[PDB]
C-alpha cells in the first residue's frame, strides 16, 4: 500500500479526449519516466443501496467490492464468479460500467497513471493516479504527491482527497485507492455535457 | 387424471407426455419405440 | 430436463421442435416439441335431446336475428342445466327459452319476457319459472335490467331518429333517478319515454304502435307517462329540437 | 443478347430504373384472428400473455403488442413476431397468440377490431410489405 | 410360423401409444385417437 | 445458411471448424450444432 | 389504448373490457391509432 | 398512382411537370407539343407523362 | 454502346417502349429451405413448422432416377436418413422385437 | 472460468476408536507432519422473493493467526449414476478480508447457525480427509464455551476437482474402502 492520488484533468480548448491523453503522456515522457506496462481498471455497478465491483490491473486477482461508505471487500478472482451465480438472485443496474484504459510510467519510485474514462463505448473525461510505493505513512505524504503535481499537472493540481481524512497514523490501503476511484467513477458518470 | 395400469393409456405401453419415459424401458418418447398391449377375449373372435 | 442441469427449465425451439437447455445448450428431446400443433401461426337419448334443444335454440335465435355468442352462450347454459338435471321435469323447450333469455341478459343485451315468448312456444309464465330455476341451478345471477338496455331496439323497431332514442334513453334514466316510477316495470317506464320523445319529436308514434314493439299495453304506458309528465322538462335533454314544444305535449 | 444473363426466357433488368421505383409493388396481406368463448371455461381472449401468467410460452419478444393484445400500426414486423396476443384459458391459460410468416418482413399498416357475424371480437390486421424488383 | 388356430382372436393385441398417439386440442383436451376409442368399445364390451 | 454438412473433426480440420463455432449460426459462414461422442446434440445461438 | 371510429374519424379511449364501439358515433368499426414508437425509413 | 419523381430510364427530373403538363392539356396543346414545351426531348422521358394515371385524384375522394 | 467499354456495338439493337408486366410470382414467396426440421406425431417425417421448412418428397420418380443412378447409399440417405431415421432392438430368434 | 465441483463421502467414528484411526490415515496418507486446526464457520442465507435462500458458508481459522476468512458457496447435489458412490456438489472458493461479515450483513445476508469444528487435517494427493469433532456454540457471540455436539467425529473425504474428465470419484472409492473396516465412509444424503 503506497500513498496515492487520483484526480480528473479536464481535454480543454478543442482538444479531443485521445488527443488530450497522448498530450499529456508525452508530457509524463518529457520527465524521464519509462513505460512499465499497461494497467486496466473495469468496474461494474449493482442497484443493490448501490453495490461497486472494481479490479486495477496492478493487483491481478483482487477484486474489490466497495458498498459506498461502507466497508470495501478485498476478495480473489472467484468473488465475480459468485456473484454471477447469485446474478438471477442479484441486482444488474443498467450499462453503468465504467472503465479507465492507460499507459504507466515509471519515474523514480513514483507510479503515474493517466487515462480516459471511457464510458461505454465513449471516451470522456481523463483520471490522473500518481502512487507511492516507499510511503507506507499517508495524509502527510500530501507534501510530497502535491509537488509531484505541480511539477508535471500544473494547472487542476488536486488539493488533496478525502481519502486521507482525519489526521490518523493510520497506514493507506488498497481500499482507499479505491474509494478515490470511486468517487471520480461517479463524477464522470453525472459530470454530463 | 394420472396413467393408470390396465387402462388404454398404461403407462407401460410407452411414454404418454414429452416430458416423460416409460416405465418398461425407461426411455423418452423419441427412444421409447412404445411396447403392445393386450385383451384376452372371454369368447373366440374371428379374424376379418 | 438436461442430465447435467438439476431443475433446468428447457426453452422450447420453433426451427427443430426441440427444447434446448439455456445455458449449455443442449438439446434434450430430437424432435419432441411438434411446433406444428404448438405454433398457432345410436346417438343416446341424452346426446339426442340436447341436439333438438340445440336445433330448437337456433331456431328461436335466428327468429329475433340474435348473434351466433348468444347461441353459443344459450347453447353452454343448455348444457349446464341439462346436466344438472334440477329441471328434468320441466318441458326442454321451456328450459332452452330461459337459458336463452340468461344469455341474453348475460351478453348485456336483455330481451323481454315476452319477446322470448313470441319466438318460443312456452308461455312467459313457464319461460320465467324454468329461468327462476336455471339460476338456482346455476347458483349464478343475472345483472338487473335498466330501461337503456331496451331503448336501442325499441327506438330502431319504430324507426325513430337517433336524436329521439338519445332523448328516450335520457328521460327514463332521468326518471328512475328521480323516483318518478317506483316499483314500474323497466320496459313499461322505456316504453312511456319512447312516446314522450316521439310525441316531442317529429316521428310521432301511437301508444298502441309503441306498446306492440315494446310488448306493453298502452294502459300500462299510459300510467307510466302520466307519471312521468308533469317534469317532462325536467326530463328532456338540454339541447333537444322540440317540434311540439314540452308544454304542449299530450296530456293523459 | 448483352451478356448472357437474358438467356432462355430470362430478363435483364435496369438497377437504377428499379431504384427509381421502376415495378416496385406493395405486397397487403391480412390476418383475422377471432376471439370465441366457446365451451363451459374455454375463452379466449385479446392481451399481451406474460412468460410466467401463461401455462406455457415462446421465445419470441411480445414487447410489440400492446395492452389490447393487438400490435399498433407503424411497427416493423418480422418472423419470430407476435402480431395478435390471445390466450385460451385452460380447463392457468395456454397462449393462443398468432405469428407471421418467417419469411415475411413488413410494416403493420391497418389494425381494425369488430364483430363478426358471430358478434364474436375479431381483429383484422393487415401488414405492408415492400416489394423492389429482384 | 402360421397354426390355423392362431388366425382365430383368443388374445387382441393393443397397438402401442406411438402406434395411435394422443393428441391435443382446443388447450389440454386430449382427443383421444380413433384406435383408443375402438379399444375403448372393446373393452367395454369384453367386460361385459 | 439454414442448410448444414456435419464435418467430423479432424486434427486436420480441427481449428477451422474451431472457428466455424466461434462464428456460430449469427454469421454464415458458421455452424449450428455440435454432436460430442456421446452423440448429444448442442445448439450454438442458446449456447455462445 | 387510442381508437379511431370507421365512419366519423372520432378518437377514443377503451379499456380491454368495455366493448369496442364509437362513444358518439355508435360505429362498430374500429381503427388503432398509429403507434408513438418511431421507424425509420431508409429513402432507398 | 402519383407521377413518378424522376424519370425510369434516365433519371431527369419529372415530377415537377405533371401540374404544367395538365394546364398545357387545358390550354389545347396537343400531347406532343406539349411534352415539347415542357422540354421532355428523349422519349423515355416523354414516356412518363404520355402513360401516366393519376389515381390519387380519385384516391382523395375518400374520406380519411 | 457498350456499357462497359463504351465501344459501339456491331449488330444495331431493336429497343423502344413496350409495355411489361410485373406478375405476382416474386421469388421471396416462393424461397424455401429445410434442414433438421420439425416432424409430424405419428410418420415422425418432416412437415412445415413456422415456417417453409417442410422438405421436399422424393418421390417414386427421384427414387427411380437414383437408382439408375446406382447411388444405393445417396437413395438410402434420401429415403431413411434423411427423412425419418430409427432403430429398434430385435430379437435374432424370434423376428418379432420386443 | 471453469466452476469447481466437490466429490465428498462422510463417515463417522466413535472417539474411542479415535486413537486407531488416527495412526491408520497417517500411515496410508502422504508423510506430513498432522494439522491440527480449529475453525470458526457461520452460514449466512438471504431471504430474497425465491424460495429457496443462498447459503454462503463463511469460515474464520481462529488457530491459525493472519490467515484470511474463506467464503464458499455449495450447490445442489448432482449425483445420478449408482457407479460413481460420490456427493457432487458446485463449489465456488473465495479468500476473503476480515470485514467480511459487516460486508455480507449490510448486503442483506443474514447469520444463521454457527459452529466451532476442531480436529485433525491429512491428504493423499488431490484427496483430503478431515477428521473433526463438530461443538455447539451457546450464547449470542463468542468461541470461549463450546458444548460437543456429539461424542462421535465426522469424516469427510473431500476433492475439489477441476470438472475435467471424471473417475475422480473411483480413486476415491478405493482410498475410502481401506478405512471402511475400521470406519464406513458411504455417500449420506443431506436430507434427514
Ligand atoms: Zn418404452
Ligand atoms: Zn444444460
Ligand atoms: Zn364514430
Ligand atoms: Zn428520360
Ligand atoms: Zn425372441
Amino acid at each position: 500500500m503506497g500513498v496515492t492520488c487520483v484526480s480528473q484533468m479536464p481535454v480543454a480548448e478543442g482538444k479531443s479526449v485521445q488527443q488530450t491523453v497522448e498530450l499529456l503522456t508525452r508530457k509524463l515522457e518529457m520527465l524521464g519516466a519509462e513505460k512499465q506496462g499497461t494497467f486496466c481498471v473495469d468496474c461494474e455497478t449493482y442497484h443493490t443501496k448501490l453495490m461497486y465491483v472494481m479490479h486495477n490491473s496492478e493487483y491481478p486477482l483482487s477484486c474489490f467490492a466497495l458498498f459506498e461508505n461502507g466497508p470495501c471487500l478485498i476478495a480473489d478472482t472467484n468473488f465475480d464468479v459468485l456473484m454471477v451465480k447469485l446474478k438471477g438472485f442479484f441486482q444488474s443496474a443498467k450499462a453503468s460500467k465504467i472503465e479507465t484504459r492507460g499507459t504507466r510510467y515509471q519515474y523514480c519510485d513514483f507510479l503515474v497513471k493517466v487515462g480516459t474514462v471511457t464510458m461505454g463505448p465513449s471516451a470522456r473525461g481523463i483520471s490522473v493516479e500518481v502512487e507511492y510505493g516507499p510511503c507506507v505513512v499517508a495524509s502527510d505524504c500530501w507534501s510530497l504527491l502535491l509537488e509531484f503535481l505541480q511539477s508535471f499537472l500544473g494547472s487542476h493540481t488536486p488539493g488533496a482527497p478525502a481519502v486521507f481524512g482525519n489526521r490518523h497514523d493510520a497506514v493507506y490501503g488498497p481500499a482507499d485507492t479505491m474509494v478515490q476511484y470511486m468517487e471520480l467513477f461517479n463524477k464522470i458518470r453525472k459530470q454530463q455535457q | 387424471g394420472r396413467p393408470k395400469l390396465g387402462g388404454l393409456m398404461d403407462p407401460r405401453q410407452g411414454v404418454i407426455e414429452r416430458t416423460g419415459r416409460c416405465q418398461t424401458c425407461a426411455g423418452n418418447m423419441t427412444e421409447c419405440p412404445g411396447h403392445f398391449g393386450h385383451i384376452e377375449l372371454a369368447k373366440p373372435v374371428f379374424h376379418v | 430436463t438436461c442430465p447435467n442441469h438439476p431443475d433446468a427449465i428447457l426453452v422450447e425451439d420453433y426451427r427443430a421442435g426441440d427444447m434446448i437447455c439455456p445455458e449449455c445448450g443442449l438439446v434434450v428431446g430430437d424432435r419432441v416439441i411438434d411446433v406444428g400443433s404448438e405454433w398457432r401461426t345410436t346417438m343416446s337419448s341424452s346426446d339426442r335431446a340436447m341436439m333438438n334443444a340445440f336445433k330448437e335454440i337456433t331456431t328461436m335465435a335466428d327468429r329475433i336475428n340474435l348473434p351466433r355468442n348468444i347461441v353459443d352462450r344459450t347453447n353452454n347454459l343448455f348444457k349446464q342445466v341439462y346436466e344438472q338435471k334440477s329441471l328434468k321435469g320441466r318441458a326442454n323447450d321451456a328450459i332452452a327459452s330461459a337459458c336463452l333469455y340468461i344469455a341474453c341478459r348475460q351478453e348485456g343485451v336483455p330481451r323481454t319476457f315476452k319477446e322470448i315468448c313470441a319466438v318460443s312456444r312456452i308461455s312467459k309464465k313457464e319461460i320465467g319459472r324454468c329461468f327462476k330455476l336455471i339460476l338456482k341451478a346455476l347458483e349464478t345471477s343475472v345483472d338487473l335490467i335498466t330501461t337503456g338496455d331496451f331503448m336501442s331496439r325499441f327506438c330502431s323497431n319504430l324507426c325513430l331518429p337517433k336524436q329521439v332514442q338519445m332523448a328516450a334513453t335520457h328521460i327514463a334514466r332521468k326518471a328512475v333517478e328521480l323516483d318518478l316510477v317506483p316499483g314500474r316495470s323497466p320496459i313499461s317506464v322505456a316504453a312511456a319515454a319512447i312516446y314522450m320523445a316521439s310525441q316531442a319529436s317529429a316521428e310521432k308514434r301511437t301508444q298502441k304502435e309503441i306498446g306492440d314493439i315494446a310488448g306493453v299495453a298502452d294502459v300500462t304506458i299510459r300510467q307510466s307517462y302520466r307519471l312521468i309528465y308533469p317534469r317532462a322538462p325536467d326530463l328532456f335533454p338540454t339541447d333537444f329540437k322540440f317540434d311540439t314544444p314540452v308544454d304542449k305535449l299530450p296530456q293523459l | 443478347s448483352y451478356t448472357g444473363y437474358n438467356q432462355e426466357d430470362s430478363v435483364i433488368m435496369n438497377r437504377s430504373a428499379v431504384d427509381r421505383g421502376f415495378f416496385r409493388s406493395v405486397f397487403y396481406r391480412s390476418y383475422k384472428e377471432q376471439e370465441s368463448k366457446k365451451g363451459f371455461d374455454q375463452e379466449e381472449v385479446f392481451e399481451k400473455p406474460t412468460r410466467e401468467t401463461c401455462q406455457g410460452m415462446r421465445h419470441a419478444i411480445y414487447d410489440k403488442l400492446d395492452d389490447d393484445g393487438l400490435i399498433a400500426p407503424g411497427v416493423r414486423v418480422s418472423g419470430d413476431d407476435v402480431i395478435i396476443g390471445k390466450t385460451v384459458t385452460l380447463p392457468t391459460k395456454r397462449d393462443c397468440s398468432t405469428f407471421l410468416r418467417t419469411s415475411e418482413t413488413g410494416i403493420v399498416d391497418q389494425v381494425m377490431v369488430t364483430l363478426n357475424q358471430e358478434g364474436y371480437k375479431f381483429c383484422k390486421i393487415r401488414v405492408r410489405s415492400v416489394r423492389i424488383p429482384q | 410360423y402360421a397354426r390355423p388356430e392362431w388366425m382365430i382372436v383368443t388374445v387382441l393385441p393393443v397397438p402401442p401409444l406411438s402406434v395411435r398417439p394422443a393428441v391435443v386440442m382446443q388447450g389440454s383436451a386430449r382427443n383421444q385417437d380413433d384406435l383408443t376409442h375402438k379399444l375403448a368399445d372393446i373393452v367395454k364390451i369384453n367386460n361385459q | 445458411a439454414n442448410m448444414t454438412f456435419a464435418e467430423i473433426v479432424t486434427p486436420f480440420n480441427i481449428d477451422r471448424l474451431q472457428e466455424l463455432v466461434r462464428r456460430g449460426n449469427s454469421q454464415y459462414p458458421g455452424a449450428k450444432y455440435i454432436i460430442r461422442d456421446n452423440g448429444d446434440r448442442i445448439d450454438l445461438r442458446f449456447h455462445p | 389504448m387510442i381508437y379511431i371510429c370507421g365512419e366519423c374519424h372520432t378518437e377514443n379511449e377503451i379499456k380491454s373490457r368495455d366493448p369496442i364501439r364509437c362513444r358518439e358515433c355508435g360505429y362498430r368499426i374500429m381503427y388503432k391509432k398509429r403507434t408513438k414508437r418511431l421507424v425509420v425509413f431508409d429513402a432507398r | 398512382m402519383i407521377i413518378p419523381v424522376r424519370c425510369f430510364t434516365c433519371g431527369k427530373i419529372v415530377g415537377n411537370k405533371w401540374e404544367a403538363y395538365l394546364g398545357l392539356l387545358q390550354a389545347e396543346y396537343t400531347e406532343g407539343d406539349a411534352l415539347d414545351a415542357l422540354g421532355l426531348k428523349r422519349y423515355c422521358c416523354r414516356r412518363m407523362l404520355l402513360a401516366h394515371v393519376d389515381l390519387i385524384e380519385k384516391l382523395l375522394n375518400y374520406a380519411p | 454502346y457498350n456499357g462497359f467499354t463504351g465501344r459501339k456495338i456491331t449488330s444495331q439493337i431493336f429497343i423502344g417502349p413496350t409495355y411489361y408486366q410485373r406478375l405476382k410470382h416474386m421469388v421471396d414467396d416462393k424461397i424455401h429451405s429445410r434442414a433438421r426440421g420439425p416432424i409430424q406425431i405419428l410418420n415422425r417425417q418432416p412437415m412445415e413448422g413456422r415456417s417453409r421448412d417442410g422438405g421436399l418428397r422424393f418421390g417414386e420418380m427421384e427414387r427411380d432416377c437414383q437408382i439408375a443412378h446406382g447411388a444405393a447409399q445417396f437413395l438410402r440417405e434420401r429415403l431413411f436418413e434423411a427423412s425419418d431415421p430409427y432403430q429398434v432392438h430385435v430379437c435374432n430368434l424370434c423376428g418379432i422385437m420386443a | 472460468t471453469i466452476n469447481m465441483m466437490e466429490y465428498l463421502l462422510q463417515g463417522s467414528v466413535l472417539d474411542h476408536s479415535l486413537e486407531s484411526l488416527i495412526h491408520r490415515l497417517r500411515g496410508l496418507c502422504d508423510n506430513m507432519e498432522p494439522e491440527t486446526f480449529l475453525d470458526h464457520e457461520m452460514v449466512f442465507l438471504l431471504k430474497g422473493q425465491q424460495a429457496s435462500p443462498f447459503v454462503l458458508r463463511a469460515r474464520r481459522s481462529m488457530d491459525r493467526a493472519g490467515a484470511p476468512w474463506h467464503l464458499r458457496y455449495l450447490g445442489q447435489p448432482e449425483m445420478g449414476d449408482k457407479n460413481r458412490h460420490a456427493l457432487v456438489r458446485n463449489c465456488v472458493d473465495i479468500a476473503t478480508s476480515e470485514n467480511l461479515t459487516d460486508f455480507l450483513m449490510e448486503m442483506g445476508f443474514r447469520m444463521d447457525h454457527e459452529f466451532v469444528a476442531k480436529g485433525h487435517l491429512f491428504r493423499k494427493g488431490i484427496m483430503k480427509i478431515m477428521v473433526y469433532k463438530i461443538f455447539r456454540i451457546l450464547v449470542p457471540g463468542n468461541t470461549d464455551s463450546t458444548e460437543a455436539l456429539s461424542l462421535s467425529y465426522l469424516v469427510e473425504l473431500s476433492v475439489v476437482a477441476p470438472a475435467g474428465q471424471d473417475m475422480v470419484s473411483d480413486d476415491m472409492k478405493n482410498f475410502a474402502e481401506q478405512l471402511k473396516p475400521l470406519v464406513h465412509l458411504e455417500k449420506i444424503d443431506p436430507k434427514r
